[PDB]
RNA sequence: CCCAUAUCCGCAGCAGGUCUCCAAGGUGAACAGCCUCUGGCAUGUUGGAACAAUGUAGGUAAGGGAAGUCGGCAAGCCGG
RNA sequence: AACUUUGAAGGCCGAAGUGGAGAAGGGUUCCAUGUGAACAGCAGUUGAACAUGGGUCAGUCGGUCCUGAGAGAUGGGCGAG
């Protein structure tokens, strides 16, 4: 496959090289965005559990 | 659980589809105010209750 | 973008700033006060010693609890520390200011840190879990940093072993460049 | 497959200590 | 790699380049530069080269466009690029993957044509295709090499100008087509006069028709001669060219559209088209260069071992010298079977010989296409890597199954594209169409490209 | 798919709670404790350098042996 | 790059396990690829995070059926309802 190709390359020179074609490409791209966000609950409190009960009757 | 009812499995699926970010073209609408899906859910942070 | 001070001779100056940097504000305020007034080469060498614990930053104002070290005696102080993140953040900013001097065609080897300022940025909210079913704030304390570098008459070249290092290529930088190109 | 190959490759890999930064990605150069 | 990328280094630092446009240039500004650019090239296509008198012959240079500043044509640039991607695609040449090394790589591919420009010129000067260097000397050779250097040098910048958004598309494609379109219209409206034993008459098929229809008493004879000249353009050769044009237009649009999307962003649906002519015109081009030299090679071979039945059975050769110039035709054997008919009746005379050629010509291009893809770097794996590099992916697929889905079509679109490429090229060669089936495809393709850009601009132009 | 020192409930990747099945070799009365194979893990939401006081958890103490203290609390003796 | 991965050591859980599977509960946390902005009380090239796409296939495994403790219509009774 590589041998046969090289022989083609050699023959392209001289008279018959004047006949040729064009190459090819396919690249492409698009737009970019970057927002974010994620919720959760709201905290609580006021459990009321003190312990230092010393009755000084 | 694995043992599921049809009604529960269906209710879960609707919760699955709602849980996605907004289309980015929504930002380019004329009077648009929304910046992100503010109704997102996480399976750990907040629970469905059913 | 307004700096707190106007340069004395704007054509002979280069600017640099950053906002919302996640480096402790109290540590960075002390680190900036150490290099203020330094020649750029001297300042760069000093913050590379703070990284390696060969020169301390004196903690003068925000010094509650800070320990004593032998290197603090250089600054006429007893309390010093070696903030690595603040030292590295300020080096990156010096590099940027140095580049801005080059773009303006200034003599980079004559630059002096004329003005440098650390400001608190809006705090970031995390939390920590306390006893008896309580939750408390866990605030990061970021900062805005702005510096102005000016040409003076004392010239100090770059160290020889420093300019001898390879221009490290970034594979990940290339990958993004391919996507756009 | 011969089980002594495990030892041979382990010791060969332990020889990379001297050639840090130029380790050959594949020793089986053929293919 | 090491002694090729760095050898370019010293020279690309001094060679010039075209500047990036600051902003996106206006279309009506693009059109202005394009029309200017095309006009200059066209002017080069006619100016005769300076100091060429001995041989190509001078009278033809008056007729001709051989001998113009485009004498070496855009061929060096096209051959320069193909040889690069050919070696680069095969991994034989290693291309620096960075944009800066890519920007140099462009200069390297530019450098080849500049090399090929001098190399191709030297071949034509020494052999006498302009004349002996003794007759011309250094000075005349100096100017001719310089001029042949500047024209390709100009041609290079002008294409690079269009390539970089100062115009539309690329110059080289624009240039080759304009030649093709001009040849077709010229051969229909050429006011050239041909001096015959029947008298003096015009060449252009459309021009020749009305000139003959009045100049001949036998108006049926005009119906015959006007459309059936066997040494001059005919309205048929126009009709043959027009008929092919439509069919290529039909098969130009053939393509298998694969769905793909960005692996980094929702929606954003797009598609990767596997074009049926997947291998462009390269397969048959390589095939033709093979056949032509096989005729030359056999000629020299068969003059030394003609007495050996194997060399004769390989391919025989004679010298047709009756009247016209000595032209080398094959007499029999393989090369005889590898030749196309020159007359319609000849196909009828030998039915087997024609089918043997066609199977060769369909099989060769088809086989060329199939083998070309792997080397050219357009096989599925290479395509998949480009898509991976661009962060694209087929929805629902892993990156590996893309190769499985691409191999559904690419290997087959290779062969059938080549077989279709040849088959339509047989019609182009058989029915006397102008420019060969390669040329019409080139023309239709390019005009199609500018059209689809043109309509997009018309949306707001 | 998780099924729990991170997919469940305790505001959390919380030393808590939360129903089950299978179940190797040695010592040994033993599904005890100790070591190990199959399987698994990376020390439990960080690291480095020191080895002050005071701690928390482990130890050892001459001679005496509850004289300590509200009280032998604690530890200790015993142990198959 | 102290923390990711592979290799080699040294260790631990020690078949009432830090192993292999389920019920209840969760509800996509599962799998592949990508990011390393916010989160993962240091970091991270990593993650149960975020982003883009996938994945649960039955006459025979369960439900489906039976009735258990019980719940509950009609007839009837009561009841302003
Ligand atoms: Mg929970
Ligand atoms: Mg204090
Ligand atoms: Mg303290
Ligand atoms: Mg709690
Ligand atoms: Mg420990
Ligand atoms: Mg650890
Ligand atoms: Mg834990
Ligand atoms: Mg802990
Ligand atoms: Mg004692
Ligand atoms: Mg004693
Ligand atoms: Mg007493
Ligand atoms: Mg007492
Ligand atoms: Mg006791
Ligand atoms: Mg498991
Ligand atoms: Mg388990
Ligand atoms: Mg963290
Ligand atoms: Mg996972
Ligand atoms: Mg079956
Ligand atoms: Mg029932
Ligand atoms: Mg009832």
């Amino acid at each position: 496959n590589y041998i046969l190709l090289n022989l083609a390359v050699a023959d392209l020179f001289m008279v018959f090289g004047g006949f040729t074609t064009t190459l090819y490409t396919s690249l492409h791209g698009y737009f970019v965005f970057g927002p974010t966000g994620m919720p959760g609950p709201t905290p609580s409190g006021t459990n009321v559990g003190s312990s230092g009960r010393s009755p000084s009757v | 659980s694995s043992h599921k009812t049809f009604r529960i499995k269906r209710f879960l699926a609707k919760k699955q589809k709602q849980n996605r970010p907004i289309p980015q073209w929504i930002w380019m609408k004329t009077g648009n105010k929304i910046r992100y899906n503010s109704k997102r859910r996480h399976w750990r942070r907040t629970k469905l209750g059913l | 973008v307004r700096y707190s001070l106007d340069p004395e001779n704007p054509t002979k100056s280069c600017k640099s700033r950053g906002s919302n940097l996640r480096v402790h504000f109290k540590n960075t305020r002390e680190t900036a006060q150490a290099i203020k007034g330094m020649h750029i080469r001297k300042a760069t060498k000093y913050l590379k010693d703070v990284t390696l614990k060969k020169q301390c930053v004196p903690f003068r104002r925000y010094n509650g609890g800070v320990g004593r070290c032998a290197q603090a005696k250089q600054w006429g102080w007893t309390q010093g520390r070696w903030p690595k993140k603040s030292a590295e953040f300020l080096l990156h900013m010096l590099k940027n200011a140095e580049s801005n001097a080059e773009l303006k065609g200034l003599d980079v080897d004559s630059l002096v840190i004329e003005h440098i300022q650390v400001n608190k940025a809006p705090k970031m909210r995390r939390r920590t879990y306390r006893a008896h079913g309580r939750i408390n704030p866990y605030m990061s304390s970021p900062c805005h940093i702005e510096m102005i570098l000016t040409e003076k008459e004392q010239i100090v070249p770059k160290p020889e072993e420093e300019v001898a290092q390879k221009k490290k290529i970034s594979q990940k930088k290339l990958k993004k460049q391919k996507l756009m190109a | 497959v011969a089980k002594q190959r495990i030892r041979m490759a382990n010791e060969k890999h332990s020889k990379n200590i001297t050639q840090r930064g130029n380790v050959a990605k594949t020793s089986r150069n053929a293919p | 790699a090491i002694k090729f990328l760095e050898v370019i280094k010293p020279f690309c630092v001094i060679l010039p380049e075209i500047q990036k446009p600051e902003r996106k240039i206006q279309f009506k500004e693009k059109v202005l530069w394009t029309a200017i650019t095309l006009f200059i090239f066209l002017v080069c296509c006619q100016i005769p080269l300076f100091g060429i008198m001995s041989s190509d012959f001078y009278w033809m240079r008056v007729i001709l466009n051989r001998g113009t500043l485009m004498e070496l044509g855009i061929s060096p640039i096209v051959t320069s690029g193909l040889i690069m991607q050919l070696l680069a695609g095969a991994k034989i040449i290693e291309v620096g993957d960075t944009p800066k090394d890519r920007a140099l790589f462009n200069g390297a591919q530019k450098l080849f044509g500049m090399i090929i420009t001098i190399g191709q010129s030297i071949v034509y000067v020494m052999t006498g295709m302009y004349g002996d260097p003794s007759e011309m000397g250094a000075g005349i050779c100096l100017l001719i090499t310089i001029q042949l250097f500047v024209a390709g040098l100009i041609v290079l910048l002008l294409d690079e100008l269009l390539q970089k958004g100062y115009g539309l598309g690329s110059g080289i494609s624009l240039f080759i087509a304009t030649n093709i379109c001009e040849t077709i219209v010229w051969k229909a409206f050429s006011p050239t006069t041909v001096n015959t034993g029947r008298g003096m008459e015009f060449e252009g098929a459309i021009i020749a028709l009305f000139h003959l229809l009045a100049t001949r008493t036998d108006k049926v004879r005009a119906l015959r001669e006007a459309f059936y000249r066997q040494n001059l353009p005919n309205l048929m050769n126009l009709i043959a060219t027009i008929f092919v044009f439509a069919v290529v237009i039909y098969f130009q649009g053939f393509r298998v559209d694969l769905p793909i999307k960005s692996a980094r962003y929702r929606g954003q649906y797009n598609t990767y088209p596997i074009k049926l002519f997947y291998t462009s015109n390269i397969p048959i081009i390589l095939q033709s260069a093979l056949v032509s030299n096989l005729y030359v090679i056999s000629q020299m071979l068969s003059a030394r071992f003609s007495g050996n039945l194997l060399v004769s059975l390989l391919g025989t050769w004679s010298d047709t010298s009756s009247g016209g110039p000595a032209r080398a035709y094959p007499v029999g054997g393989l090369c005889h079977y590898l030749s196309p008919p020159e007359s319609f009746g000849s196909v009828l005379e030998d039915p087997v010989h024609a089918v043997v050629y066609i199977v060769f010509m369909l099989g060769s291009c088809a086989f060329f296409s199939k083998t070309w893809i792997e080397v050219s770097g357009s096989s599925a794996k290479d395509v998949a890597k480009q898509l991976k590099e661009q962060q694209m992916v087929m929805r629902g697929h892993r990156e590996t199954s893309m190769v499985h889905e691409l191999n559904r079509y690419i290997p087959t679109a290779a062969a059938f594209g080549g077989l279709c490429i040849g088959a339509l090229s047989v019609l182009a060669d058989f029915l006397g169409a102008i420019g060969s089936g390669t040329g019409i495809l080139l023309a239709v393709t390019i005009i199609y490209q500018y059209f689809e850009i043109f309509v997009k601009e018309q949306s707001e132009v």
